[PDB]
């Protein structure tokens, strides 16, 4: 997560202090930007890590993160590649003992990867009843 | 640093006559639902439970309350509950309440109601406070996190899940909130009144 | 009439298998009706079954949608009964080169009741290989695919020549095209048909097409009169309305048969007439139709009521604050329809071997309302969603029952 | 009663503007009513090596109603094994 | 061996039909190989073909993926040939209710070579089922639940020979608990040959250990593994031989896929069996090697003390190009016969070069863009998107 | 497209003009933030129009 | 030119800038309107 | 209106081509030299 301290146009009677923020990638010497030049799967994994990493820096006490449909808009190869990716994070944070991760997905395929690991005791669900009022159930 | 259990009532699609509850299990808690089944509503309530701020541009028109027409009663009461364990071993529970009235007119008025924070001490219950402005401050301190982060990081809206990968200036804007940079910039502006 | 010199043909269309595949209460109305048509085919000893089109509702049917269609065909189209038809048309011209022979001419499959079809709008060619869902069935050997139109510009239409005894049949196929594109080709006279010439006559001609009959747009509908005069009877395959009774068009000189769907996709007056499939018996130059109603179809009733001119509570709802009473009238309107709907179902299944075993379904109701009123007046309209919700357990389409609207001028 | 739409085109002209091309009619062939062994061999369907091989296939071709070959299967039941 | 008692089985696996058929060059790679498998089935006069599983790459196969698999089966599986296999298990126990009877017992579809497969995927209905309803492929190996493991062998007989075909489709905890229970015929016991094919679950987290399985089996087949090891081996602890059929098309460019691919003909007589491997011709040629820049003698590190960008490309050309030299020759060696009567065209071989550019110290090897490097071989390699992957040891 | 013209904050002696924009979808009287749905077709269509 | 830059010849994934998030959506209209340049004339004459 | 659309979806492009209101579509292809070229096709 790179930044520019000197992003302020000199003002005679105004501090006008705005610091530029621009995240970039590195492969060997090259440091080309990721807005483009990368596949869809690369971004979705990127965002999750930043939200993860960023949280602990400010607080370092609460491991609460809430992904939303992270697997949406992904081709077949990436979703499983994404699935194993999340698997590494939780195992890494598992030793730390501080991570309360909430993830929402409506793709039948993606969900089974995490529960198959069997570390999560159960998964919830949301349904529409005869009166179209949301209901919550617990399933193992 | 942990959150224990949640309970919704009369929010968006969720019914107003029967509370719905979901409990979070360390480390991962999963939520799957068919398209347009109110999967995202759970997150919104979790946000309003902690930071006490309604979704964006949604506080008008009662966009965050089970629409009164569906139930059929001109008066609708919405309730949100949150149980959690403080940074210290103690754990509390939070509540908030909203009310919405339908007048003769199509127009409807959103009214904020009293909430509270309860102490679930061993074999005892105590009331910490009842003023939401304070409860906003109390809740943040108990969680051990400041309000800025939850606004843009911890509880991210569905569409903007990729905010770190957004337009760079749009990427810039958020950090200004995350750093809580604005409080101190206007302290400098107070030095401009000097 | 069944005889050595008579050919019996079954007619069905717009079966739309898979429609509402995931509604909790109406998931199995899509195919169970279809599974009943074939059961009719085996029971009625029909020679061959001709599907109007739109066999599958979705371009890429799910496994469940496909699986039940293949199961029903396999049970009711394979047997030791020998086919009584002769295939005089060249196999290569109409069919794929992978299996040029007709399915029941195959040596490895004992086909009893050949089934013919033409792809529909919801089942148009797509994908890498220009494959339509039917193509999967045809390779499996269960369905004969014809009437395919490879080039949209130069429309070439070759009939399939069938003969049983002395009865000679020609089957002209013309599959679905963009509605106004077919309007334009016929206008240009680019289209052509290829007549049989072994007799240079004495050939019965049957045509099946899946274009709209009448539309507001002048180009959308394929005008009836544009067809040639040598045809005898035509299978209009798109209009879901049912008019199984054939009618002789005066100017042309041929009869027109419009079957109608097997399921009611859109809750409109058209799809309210009771559903039927026809038994088309052909002998010589003569034909006869024996309409057979479907038993498993979901019941359905539709009523059109305009509040302003409604006799019932015509002026009683004119008083201020009419919201509790407005619903009160309607609750009596729907309950009559519910009773009427449950009456029809009983009539059809009054006597049957499995009448006791079968259970009554939940009838579908739709009440379209116009509530325009003079400026000095107004009627309160309840929430459409709640209004229907009160019928939970009484109507399959719980989410919607009424559709309020105001005419725009 | 019928709905009439005036498109102002001569249907009689359309009928004569249509072009009809004659299509040849192919002669009929048997639909494999009862194909003899030599017919399959001549067609290359049958391999002489298959002669004398035991067949458990319950398949029957159409037109073979009179001739029926019976198939009897002695089903051997299974036993749950004492798993170590 | 080909007699009245010997039973010939053609074993395959991981045919991953439909795999990357979007690409123009490799679209015909997948299903064409499958066709060659069945073409061998009819030509070699087999009695049954045993698919290791994963018959389809995508849980929702595209139409064109299915259309060509069904076309291939119909031409080759259905024929006048008699079947010498006698079915002894009750149909109800190990078949779905729609058509419990094995396909070739059907009174309406003659089957020359029955096809036995393992379950492909779960989304009740699986991808394969669409084939079973048509009767083309028989089914088995389905398991109801992870906790409730019950394996019902399918007993088949030909003359004197007796065959038992256990099916265990698709977690590691259950096996250790010993919940799995095997049904083994105790009548005429000891004269039943035993064959177990198992396709390790894709989504488990953890693989079956050879020591977990019982000791009465004779031969076993591992499906998921893609590296080809066709000749069987015996594990001294277990006491039975194991065979790894290996995939049919290189799904992931790695050292394992390098080894030539074969499908075996598992001949069985009495309690003993013999196996012979048939090389698969149509498979796309594939060559791979890894070169460490620092250690490479050929380079002798003329880049370490100097600039590199200009000549680094020059260096790899000689390495990539010679790989293609043996890429075609081995294809040519296998295509010497028939004088290229069919498929005379020479397919573009697949090449993957694994280079590590670790620098000892004070050295900066220049690395070119992967895509730009790869596309330089347009017309010589099918995988123009990537021909070399550059990585630094961590 | 609901441009907020009241987003402008009142400075001690200056207008400080600034308008805040957010595009919304209307179903009858109700209006929703239009963000968070999964109808990618709707998203692309609305952007286009 | 502001319309040329923002609306007409839109960038590929930026094609949905009508559905970029509110604050980014706001950064984009303020550009198109040519409004920022006349905010500058106001603030100059205010310093006057 | 002179809308310009870029797509490599056979479905999406065939729909508009069959609409008959598109005279033709152009193409971009990588020649033997890996250089882009435009060839017009109707
Ligand atoms: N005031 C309201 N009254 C009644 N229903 C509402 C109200 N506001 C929103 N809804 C509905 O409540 C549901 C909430 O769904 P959301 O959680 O926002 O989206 P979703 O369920 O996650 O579906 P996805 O994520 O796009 S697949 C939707 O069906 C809304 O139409
Ligand atoms: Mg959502
Ligand atoms: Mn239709
Ligand atoms: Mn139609
Ligand atoms: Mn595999
Ligand atoms: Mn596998």
């Amino acid at each position: 997560i790179r930044s520019d301290v000197e992003s302020t146009t000199s003002s005679d009677s105004g501090t006008r202090r705005n610091y530029n923020y621009r995240v970039s990638m590195v492969k060997g010497d090259t440091e080309m930007d990721m807005r483009g030049r990368c596949s869809a799967g690369q971004k979705v994994l990127a965002s999750i890590i930043i939200r993860l990493a960023l949280a602990e820096s400010f607080c370092a006490n609460c491991g609460l993160i809430a992904l939303d449909e992270p697997t949406t808009n992904l081709d077949s190869d990436n979703i499983r590649s994404l699935a194993e990716s999340l698997h590494g994070i939780i195992k890494a944070r598992q030793a730390q003992g501080n991570l309360q991760l909430i993830v929402i997905t409506h793709d039948e395929e993606f969900l089974k990867y995490m529960q198959c690991s069997d570390f999560c005791d159960d998964f919830y669900r949301v349904k529409r009843d005869e009166k179209q009022n949301s209901v919550i159930v617990r399933e193992s | 640093s942990k959150i224990e259990k949640l309970s919704i009532l009369g929010v968006r699609s969720f019914g107003p006559h029967h509370p719905e509850t979901i409990a979070f299990n360390t480390p991962l808690t999963l939520i799957v639902g068919y398209n347009g089944s109110g999967k995202t509503t759970v997150i919104e309530c979790l946000k309003y439970a902690t930071t006490g701020e309604l979704p964006p541009n949604s506080t008008r028109n009662g966009a965050f309350i089970h629409d009164p027409d569906l139930v059929g009663e001109k008066e609708v009461r919405a309730q949100v509950k949150l149980s959690f364990r403080s940074t210290i071993g103690e754990s509390y529970v939070v509540t908030r309440n909203i009310q919405l009235l339908v007048q003769r007119n199509n127009k409807r008025t959103q009214k904020t109601l009293e909430g509270s924070l309860l102490l679930r001490n061993n074999g005892e219950r105590t009331v910490i406070s009842t003023r939401v402005a304070e409860l906003d401050k109390l809740v943040s301190e108990k969680l051990g996190v400041p309000p800025a982060i939850l606004d843009a990081v911890i509880f991210c809206h569905q569409d903007d899940s990729l905010w770190p990968m957004s337009e760079p200036a749009a990427l810039k804007k958020r950090f200004d909130e995350i750093f809580e940079a604005q409080k101190y910039t206007k302290v400098i502006e107070n030095i401009r009144l000097l | 009439t069944a005889g050595p010199d008579t050919i019996r043909i079954l007619v069905s269309t717009d079966n739309h298998v898979g429609y509402e595949e995931r509604d909790p209460i109406r998931k199995d109305d899509s195919w169970r009706t279809f599974d009943e048509i074939m059961q009719l085919a085996r029971t009625k000893d029909v020679d061959m079954v001709l599907l109007g089109g739109d066999l599958f509702h979705d371009n890429k049917p799910s496994r469940k949608a496909m699986y039940q269609v293949m199961r029903s065909l396999r049970k009711n189209c394979l047997g030791m009964k020998p086919c009584e038809l002769e295939f005089l048309s060249d196999p290569a011209e109409v069919f794929e080169g992978a299996f040029p022979h007709v399915n029941y001419y195959d040596p490895d499959i004992n086909v009893s009741i050949p089934v013919f079809s033409i792809h529909g709008n919801h089942d148009d060619p797509s994908g890498d290989g220009h494959l339509c869902s039917l193509d999967l069935l045809q390779v499996a050997g269960l369905v004969n695919y014809f009437g395919r139109v490879p080039e949209a510009d130069n429309i070439h239409v070759k009939p399939i020549l069938l003969q049983k005894g002395k009865t000679k049949l020609a089957l002209y196929g013309m599959s679905n095209v963009r509605d106004e594109r077919i309007h334009r080709t016929f206008r240009d006279n680019k289209v052509r048909f290829y007549r049989p010439s072994q007799q240079t006559g004495d050939w019965f001609n049957l045509l099946t097409l899946h274009q709209n009959h009448y539309a507001h747009t002048p180009t959308g509908y394929l005008s009836e009169n544009m067809l040639p005069d040598f045809l005898d009877l035509v299978i209009w395959g798109h209009e879901h309305e049912c008019l199984i009774d054939p009618k002789k068009n005066p100017e042309t000189g041929f009869h027109v048969m419009q079957p109608g769907s097997s399921i009611a996709t859109s809750l409109v007056p058209g799809e309210a007439v009771p559903k039927h499939i026809a038994i088309l018996s052909i002998t010589g130059k003569s034909f006869e139709v024996e309409k057979i109603p479907l038993r498993t179809v979901r019941p359905f009733v539709i009523r059109e009521i305009t509040l302003a001119t409604d006799k019932r509570f015509k002026g009683l709802e004119k008083k201020q604050d009419n919201r509790q009473e407005v619903t009160k009238r309607l609750m009596q309107i729907v309950e009559e329809m519910i009773a009427e709907a449950n009456e029809m179902w009983r009539s059809l299944h009054e006597d049957s071997q499995d009448d006791e075993d079968e259970e009554q379904p939940l009838p579908l109701i739709r009440l379209k309302v116009e509530y325009s009123s003079p400026e000095g007046t107004k009627f309160e309209v309840e929430n459409p969603q709640r209004f229907s919700n009160r019928f939970a357990g009484k109507v399959a389409n719980q989410n919607d029952v009424v559709h309020f609207y105001r005419k725009k001028t | 009663l019928a709905q009439l739409g005036d498109d102002d085109i001569d249907y009689a002209a359309i009928r004569r503007l249509h072009i009809i091309e004659e299509i040849e009619v192919r002669q009929p062939e048997p639909h494999g009513p009862n194909r003899t062994r030599e017919q399959d061999i001549a067609d290359g369907r049958w391999d002489p090596r298959w002669n004398g091989r035991k067949n458990f296939k319950r398949f029957r071709r159409q037109g073979e109603t009179g001739v029926r070959m019976p198939v009897q299967s002695v089903i051997v039941p299974l036993e749950e094994v004492r798993t170590k």
